């Protein structure tokens, strides 16, 4: 942080880059380890009228798969309209 | 939204071949290498001294199990059985019996420490928060039956550790 | 930590500021890793060319992750059909041209840029709201609720003896792991318990085509193949 | 509080001490008996026994969020003396 | 109901022939594995010992089921002959460490309830 | 068209040449094997309606980029290949026959689910 | 000229016991799936799952 | 949709789907018995085990579907049919990133034809199940016991099969080896009865038989 | 219609050989067959549906140690579940198991009616609600 | 002949004349959530938990005391009748003690698993709830009478098929507690059969209270000993040993009760 400037200018040499910008290891850049009391939020289910649970049921709300062809001019169709082609990224085409 | 990572071509003017025969022929990108780990040799460790500092943990971390039981010194356990039953290793095993007083508890409460998964579900399992796993880590042993816990062992660990469980719940009790 | 329902826990407080402090000195250390091995030639010499599958051999052969990728072919789960929340976010997907090695080392180092800002963008726009679904019958209630409501009490306990009972079906369901294509098969009873819970292994497929990316080449390679091959024997052994 | 069998053993709060003749005590020899010295039977008795004045009283357990699922208890067997099934703190109306 | 698919054999007389093969096989087989393995057995023992484990299914009439299991001896013989099994794989069955098991009505019942 | 491709951005497959009057000898061939196909089949009902407007574009069209946009198959180095494959496709039901009815319906209540 | 791997040499009967354990019980298996990658094998049994209890997470 | 705990529904890739459903019917009568769309936008191809290679290599070179890269493939062992095994494949579109499932029906006497012709991916998948399943893929290059113990005997997730198996080894000093005994449990793997006896969702009740 | 050497075979169906059970639990293991009956503290009916594969019971011995009931039967947890009968013994010789099988105890009609509880001279004038 | 007609949520089902709701729609394999009716002991009607509202019928019908007639297509599944099976059963959940850890019928309790189908997924209810004297009629059953849900069925098990008259329902209003008034212990050779009538944790056994939990008891059949009926029981043993008898069903030999001794 420690290592002085003397040690600093090697290692910004060596590497090439401004090492002392950011560093591997935390001095003082963390969070404090104990925190104040939180609060926490509520949903969209905690209150106390209009939430009959059966109208909001997902699970009977599944009804079972949908029969479509049994053994007891139509048009050609695609089980989905071909990928469009990705473009090159703006941000760095290459590389 | 794709970006390619290798499409570079080298130029064939005179200066790109003549950074590309400098490159080799007197090898420069290695010794850019030596360079890197040089800068690296002159920076700091980040190597802890065991045991005298240890890594930092949370407060919601999961170790070495241990019973509490409340202000009164009475235990937590009602032998619900919940933890047993989530136990995803089937590490609990215990028997209830109408205790003579009348609060009727567990009688027995087996850990197998070593079929337990450490996956903190007995702990959100319990209704009374009666089986909590302590911070500690540094638990191991030489004999196969020291890992096996049981009731008066897991009872003892509550004893021992009381100020974290206390603490750390108390951080936690909110989150959770 | 992520449960059917969403996360169990919640997010402590001034958890995303590491995450930043973190992710802002990553790349640093990123660069350093490429500075060391992109342009080192004994490296290169030793991962290019050295192991290569063709287009139309690797997506037969049921490769996916960086392979694919590695050898041009233009799919990621994550573009083509975004799952969870992956639709709202920027970011790219390192393909490549050849399909040796070398470029699924690059396309992996690119990965790593391109996760980067993918954080940057999460812990940027972190929405607030619950950790769970509001559903009890599959998200257990919240302590407190559990000691003052009983349909809470009542609720975690079925919850925590037999749990919720998943309606029968059977779905592949498919994602983008770190490694490759991560997939579980499972049909539902109708009871609180998995009739069967087919997993699709990324490795599994991978390991499978190591024929096919090891031929020709020296024996010392190999651990080179299986090293681009990224099989964890974890999920390759099941 | 915890007796000591005659082998030479304690007895735990279950009521557990070997019997001389049994070879499981093997396990113990040339090691310690690991025993609660605690113990909750005596350690629910020591508590005051609670004067509210009230029909029906809830009891926590201390803590609030931090205790056990509330219990509406009832006093009104006056011969008896109402208690809480998780905690065991004894609840009594005085003299009703 | 009655009509099958033969799995690769048909009539009995050419399953069995399989078997013939296969049991051909095993039998030049049998002293190579010994030599190789470094093992601690005479060849004659393992020949019975090939016999006898063709004699505990000798007993089934489906011409599937035993070409399944021709195929699954295949599916054994390959192992040995490809080192791929150790010595623990193929004196397993040299079934050598396990106590021997009561036999008569009354070893059992002096051992234990279990019937 | 303009300058040939240098790299179709997959490795395999190169990229041809001569893309416009190959993807029509292919796209002529299938129509070849869809004349000996009965009518009454659904794969011809489909494939003269797919095939012949695919075959269209190439004529209508005679640059690589305008018909590569609406042929959605991605670059037409793929295609050729695609189509190659379907030219595969096409002789493979031939001696398939799928065009009768099914066998036969499942044994008993075979499917359905659960239990 | 040869290149067929022996494997299961770590193989764990991990569908079979996720057969008799609970989905609560069955999250940690994935976890310990793949041992170089944890929590990214939540996602996929947690997705597979809630699609089939027609359930969706919340936005957080 | 006010309800934000409900999964959201997808209508127009369930009748797209569908659409595509018919089709692989008409055209291929001959296998097909059954197509199935789920509430899951998900197709579901049941098809005789007869045409696994052609319908299979249908659903790879056709123009209109491509559908290729098999993701995986394997059985579900449902016990109270009388054809056991259930071998199910998986597909995974490219160009309609669209997913496809094509199960069959098999008894464990029933060769099924290798797939590895049409996707030789499928090379590892089935040996798997040869060994793990017990049904045997007829016409197949090599079928071996690729996760299971070498010289194992049974088919481990077949519903018959107990969780603990049949054996348990240890290493023994007068045969300076490992030896494989009978398994006997330290602790006997508690079973749990607990599915509730009261009628669960009503969508899914089974007919009155 | 299904041209690949269909020939009649009329042998039971014996997969014994294969299915991996040792020579002693093939015979040894008798096999019951019956319907859960309906767990007489809950009204709920929604388990008697289906049958099962359960079997004996064996040595259940209290190890030296804590008291794990250790065994040796492999074939304890190993419970089926059976949508109907003909099935169930199929399933039943096919690995070589011997069976017991039981017929469902469907419940006898159940009458009722609440105006009964209500009598001018019937025994079922009930005087309790 | 003169069975009449009537359908059941869509398809038709026949049906005896005078047949109640609960035995119509069980023909198809539905179980009405029921709290106070039981199959061979008298109607109650007082859970209203069997409410199922039907079309071109303004006011739901209590099932269990509804004979049905002719045109008579049962909504079991519509909304208003899921609303009735809602608010009914928050209502019995309302004054219920938070006795779920510690009550022996937590995993074999109708009323928790009703509450896991049938049921809402949090509680409306801010208020102070309702407790009651615990009594003991006998050192083989249990009495929480706070876990109470006031069903009646202990009453009518008691004066139609024990032949006595030691149980009642005393009070008026939310109070109604049931119990003896005067202390007495119940007698009955088959007052063992109480502890599985009643849906909750009222009446547990005594023997086997806080001893297992329902989802580790392997259950056997078996038959009584004790009296040459051969009553068909259940033996519900765990980790091999014993814990409870429990009455199969037989119907014409022993139905679903079994005697004291032999529980
Ligand atoms: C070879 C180079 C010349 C000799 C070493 C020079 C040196 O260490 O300079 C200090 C320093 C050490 O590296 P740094 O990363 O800057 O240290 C930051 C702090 O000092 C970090 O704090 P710290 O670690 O310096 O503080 C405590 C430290 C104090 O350490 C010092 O004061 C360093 C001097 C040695 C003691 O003492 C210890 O840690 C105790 C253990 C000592 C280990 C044994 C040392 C043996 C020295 C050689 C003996 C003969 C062989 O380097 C410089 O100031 C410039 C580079 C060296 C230039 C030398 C002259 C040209
Ligand atoms: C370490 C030592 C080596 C490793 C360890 C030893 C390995 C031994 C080799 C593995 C043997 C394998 O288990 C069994 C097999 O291959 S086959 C079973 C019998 N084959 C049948 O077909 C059954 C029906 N039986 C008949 O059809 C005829 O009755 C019969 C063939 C008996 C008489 O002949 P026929 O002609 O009449
Ligand atoms: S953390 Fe250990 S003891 Fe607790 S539930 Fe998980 S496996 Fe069981
Ligand atoms: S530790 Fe908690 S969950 Fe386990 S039995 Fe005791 S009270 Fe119940
Ligand atoms: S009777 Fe049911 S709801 Fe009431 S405490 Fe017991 S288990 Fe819980
Ligand atoms: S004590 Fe039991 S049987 Fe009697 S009314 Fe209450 S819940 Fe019903
Ligand atoms: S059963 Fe209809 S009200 Fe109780
Ligand atoms: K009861
Ligand atoms: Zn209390």
């Amino acid at each position: 942080a420690s290592a002085t400037r003397v040690i600093q200018l090697l290692r910004n040499w060596a590497s090439g880059r401004d090492l002392q910008a950011k560093l591997q290891l935390r001095y003082q850049e963390i969070s404090k380890r104990t925190q104040p009391p939180p609060k926490l939020p509520v949903g969209p289910s905690h209150k106390l009228s209009n939430n009959y649970y059966c109208t909001r049921d997902g699970r009977r709300e599944a009804m079972p798969p949908s029969i479509v062809m049994s053994s007891q001019e139509k048009k050609a169709v695609t089980p989905a309209p071909p990928i469009k082609r990705w473009e090159l990224s703006k941000d760095q085409p290459y590389l | 939204t794709y970006k390619f990572v290798n499409m570079r071509e080298p130029s064939m003017d005179m200066k790109s071949v003549t950074d590309r025969a400098a490159q080799t022929l007197l090898w420069t990108e290695l010794v850019r290498g030596l360079g890197m780990t040089l800068s690296y040799l002159f920076r700091e460790p980040a190597t802890i001294n065991y045991p005298f500092e240890k890594g930092p943990l949370s407060p919601r971390f999961r170790g070495e199990h241990a019973l509490r039981r409340y202000p009164s010194g009475e235990e937590r356990c009602i032998a619900c059985k919940l933890c047993e039953a989530v136990c995803p290793a089937q590490a609990i095993t215990i028997e209830a019996e109408p205790r003579a007083d009348g609060s009727r508890r567990t009688t027995r409460y087996d850990i197998d420490m070593t079929k337990c998964i450490y996956c903190g579900f007995c702990q959100e399992a319990c209704p009374v928060d009666a089986i909590v796993e302590g911070p500690n880590f540094e638990f191991s042993t030489e004999t196969h039956e020291e890992l096996l816990y049981n009731k008066e062992k897991l009872l003892n660990n509550g004893d021992k550790w009381e100020a974290e469980i206390a603490a750390n719940i108390q951080a936690d009790y909110l989150y959770r | 930590y992520i449960r059917p329902g969403g996360v169990h826990q919640d997010l402590p407080l001034g958890l995303l500021d590491d995450i930043y402090e973190f992710s802002k000195n990553f790349s640093f250390r990123i660069d350093e890793l490429e500075e060391m091995l992109t342009n080192n030639r004994i490296w290169r010499n030793r991962t290019v060319d050295i192991g290569v599958v063709t287009a139309e051999d690797a997506l037969n052969y049921g490769f996916s992750g960086v392979m694919l990728r590695g050898s041009g072919i233009q799919w990621d789960l994550r573009k083509t059909q975004p799952y969870d929340v992956y639709d709202q976010v920027e970011f790219d997907v390192p393909i490549g041209s050849r399909g040796d090695c070398y470029d699924r080392y690059l396309c992996r180092v690119e990965e790593m840029r391109q996760s980067l800002r993918i954080i940057s963008q999460c812990l940027n726009k972190m929405p607030p709201g619950e950790i769970k679904v509001d559903d009890a019958k599959v998200s257990p209630p919240k302590r407190a609720e559990m000691k003052t409501s009983m349909e809470s009490l009542i609720h975690h306990f079925k919850l925590y003896t037999e749990g919720y009972q998943v309606p029968p079906g059977a779905t592949y369901t498919a994602i983008e792991a770190p490694k490759g294509e991560f997939g579980v098969y499972l049909v539902s009873d109708g009871s609180s318990r998995p009739y069967r819970c087919k997993i699709k292994a990324p490795g599994f497929a991978h390991l499978a085509g190591l024929d096919k990316m090891s031929k020709g080449h020296m024996l010392a390679d190999v651990v080179a193949i299986i090293g681009t091959q990224d099989i964890v024997f974890g999920e390759v052994d099941r | 509080g915890v007796r000591t069998s005659p082998t030479g053993e304690k007895v735990t709060h279950t009521g557990q001490a070997y019997d001389d003749g049994d070879y499981r005590r093997v396990r113990f020899s040339d090691r310690q008996k690991e025993v609660n010295e605690n113990f909750a039977i005596d350690l629910i008795a020591e508590q005051p026994v609670s004067e509210v004045g009230s029909r029906v009283i809830s009891c926590d357990g201390g803590g609030g969020a931090l205790g056990h699922p509330r219990v509406y208890i009832n006093l009104d067997k006056e011969t008896k003396t109402g208690t809480c099934g998780y905690c065991g703190l004894q609840f009594r109306q005085p003299h009703h | 109901g009655t009509s099958v698919k033969p799995i690769f054999s048909r009539d009995m007389n050419e399953a069995k022939r399989r078997v013939r093969e296969l049991y051909r096989a095993w039998y030049r087989e049998v002293p190579n594995t010994v030599h190789l393995f470094q093992l601690d057995i005479s060849v004659k023992q393992g020949r019975d010992k090939v016999r006898e484990m063709f004699m505990k299914n000798a007993h089934v009439t489906d011409p599937r089921v035993v070409d399944l299991l021709v195929i699954k001896g295949k599916m054994e013989l390959e192992e040995t002959i490809n080192v791929w099994k150790q010595r623990t794989h193929i004196m397993r069955f040299f079934h050598e460490t396990e106590a021997p098991r009561p036999t008569d009505f009354l070893s059992k019942f002096y051992v234990g309830h279990d019937p | 068209a303009g300058l040939l491709k240098k790299t179709t951005g997959l490795v395999g497959l190169a990229v041809c040449e001569t893309p416009h009057e190959r993807l029509k000898i292919l796209y002529t061939k299938i129509l070849d094997v869809l004349g000996q196909i009965p009518k009454n089949a659904a794969y011809r009902k489909y494939t003269e309606q797919i095939t012949n407007e695919k075959l269209g574009m190439v004529k209508a069209e005679p640059d690589v980029k305008k018909l590569e946009e609406q042929l959605q198959g991605g670059q037409i180095e793929e295609v050729i290949l695609q189509a190659e494959n379907e030219l595969s496709l096409a002789r493979k039901m031939l001696r398939w026959k799928p065009w009768e009815p099914l066998v036969e319906e499942p044994p008993a209540n075979q499917w359905k689910w659960p239990i | 000229r040869k290149c067929d791997p022996h494997i299961g040499l770590l193989h764990r009967g991990t569908e079979k016991l996720i057969e008799y354990k609970t989905y609560l019980q069955a999250l940690p298996y994935f976890d310990r799936l793949d041992y170089v990658s944890m929590m990214c094998n939540e996602q996929a049994y947690s997705l597979a799952v809630e699609k089939l209890l027609n359930i969706q997470p919340p936005p957080r | 949709d006010t309800r934000p705990t409900i999964r959201p529904r997808n209508d127009v890739v369930h009748k797209q789907l569908s659409a595509f459903g018919q089709y692989v019917a008409e055209i291929l009568p001959k296998y097909v018995q059954q197509v199935q769309v789920s509430c899951f936008n998900e197709l579901e191809i049941f098809i005789h085990p007869d045409g696994v290679i052609p319908v299979l290599t249908f659903l790879r070179d056709h123009t209109n579907a491509q559908f290729k890269s098999l993701a995986d493939l394997t059985a579900v062992d449902v016990p109270t049919r009388q054809n056991r095994f259930e071998i199910v494949y998986n597909l995974l579109s490219l160009r309609f990133n669209s997913q496809i499932r094509v199960k069959t029906y098999t008894d464990e006497l029933t060769p099924i034809e290798s797939s590895v012709t049409v996707y030789k991916a499928a090379n590892w998948y089935e040996r798997e199940i040869w060994d793990m399943f017990g049904v045997f893929f007829a016409n197949h290059p090599d079928l071996r016991r690729i996760l299971t113990g070498y010289g194992f005997e049974g088919h481990p997730f077949r519903k018959d099969f107990p969780l603990s198996g049949y054996v348990e080894l240890r290493y023994d000093d007068e045969v300076k080896r490992v030896v494989a005994e009978p398994v006997e449990l330290a602790q006997e793997f508690r079973k749990f009865d607990l599915n509730s006896p009261w009628e669960a969702f009503p969508a899914y009740r089974q007919p009155p038989e | 219609t299904q041209d690949t050497q269909l020939i009649a075979v009329d042998e039971k169906l014996d997969i014994t050989t294969l299915t991996g059970v040792p020579e002693e639990h093939i015979k040894t293991r008798k096999v019951r067959i019956f319907v859960p009956a309906r767990n007489n503290m809950q009204s709920g009916v929604n388990n008697t549906k289906k049958w099962k594969m359960e079997f004996d019971t064996r040595e259940r011995w209290e190890n030296p140690l804590m008291g794990w009931s250790s065994t040796a039967d492999p074939l304890s947890n190993l419970v089926l579940t059976f949508s109907t009968k003909e099935d169930a013994v199929a399933f039943a010789e096919k690995n070589g198991w011997s069976f017991d099988v039981e017929e469902r105890k469907v419940p006898k009609p159940k009458s009722k009616s609440y105006g009964a509880n209500f009598s001018w001279n019937k025994r079922t004038r009930v005087s309790t609600k | 002949s003169n069975l009449i007609e009537v359908f059941v949520d869509g398809q038709s089902v026949m049906v005896e004349p005078g047949t109640t709701v609960l035995q119509a729609c069980e023909k198809v394999g539905m179980q009405i959530p029921r709290f106070c009716y039981h199959e061979r002991l008298s109607v109650a009607g007082n859970c209203r938990m069997c409410l199922v509202e039907i079309e071109k019928a303004p006011k739901v019908v209590a099932a269990c005391a509804m004979p049905v007639m002719k045109g008579w297509n049962i909504l079991t599944n519509s909304e208003k009748s899921k609303k009735a099976r809602e608010g009914v059963m928050e209502f019995l959940l309302a004054n219920h003690p938070l006795d779920c850890p510690i009550c022996d019928q937590g995993g074999e309790c109708d009323l928790q698993d009703q509450s896991m189908m049938f049921g809402s997924d949090r509680s409306r209810f801010l208020e102070g709830k309702r407790a009651v004297e615990d009594k003991n009629i006998g050192p083989l059953v249990k009495t929480i009478m706070t876990r109470c849900i006031q069903c009646t069925r202990c009453i009518r098990f008691a004066s139609e098929i024990a032949g006595v008259d030691d149980l009642g329902t005393t009070g008026r209003g939310n109070d109604m507690q049931v119990g003896t008034y005067i202390e007495k212990m119940f007698m009955s050779e088959l007052s063992g059969n109480i502890i599985d009538i009643c849906p909750v944790g009222a009446l547990t056994s005594k023997p086997y209270a806080f001893t297992a939990r329902p989802w580790e008891t392997r259950k056997t059949e078996s038959i009584d000993v004790m009296d040459a009926v051969g009553s068909n029981i259940v033996v519900s043993t765990r980790t091999g040993e014993v814990m409870r008898i429990l009455p199969r069903m037989h119907e014409d030999i022993n139905e679903e009760w079994i005697s004291d001794k032999t529980r």
